């Protein structure tokens, strides 16, 4: 904690919530593509689920 | 679909029970602005 916290926050640690399958034992993902929740397609930045 | 809602001071309530609850026409029907879940994955609502 009082190493890297930063009162505002430390906006650098980032972790992962969404993944088409949970990955293999030590596997690295850095992909930033969108994710597909719903049924519908979602090319472009952003959607509707 | 009902016509009619209630007032937030006195909030109605249906109880929905003995029936299967088909979320998809819920979960993909995008007329709707938001859904939003908070002890489940809303996708995993079909298998609970
Ligand atoms: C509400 O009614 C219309 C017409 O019957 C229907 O198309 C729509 O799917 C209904 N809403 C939901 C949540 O199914």
């Amino acid at each position: 904690n009082n190493l890297d916290s930063k009162v505002g926050g430390n906006y650098n640690y980032l972790y992962r919530l969404f993944r088409k399958s949970n990955l293999k034992p030590f596997e690295r993902d850095i992909s930033t593509e969108i994710y597909q929740a719903g049924s519908t397609p979602c090319n472009g930045v952003e959607g509707f689920n | 679909n009902a016509t009619r809602f209630a007032s937030v001071y006195a909030w109605n309530r249906k109880r929905i029970s003995n029936c299967v609850a088909d979320y998809s026409v819920l979960y993909n029907s995008a007329s709707f602005s938001t859904f939003k879940c908070y002890g489940v994955s809303p996708t995993k609502l079909n298998d609970l």
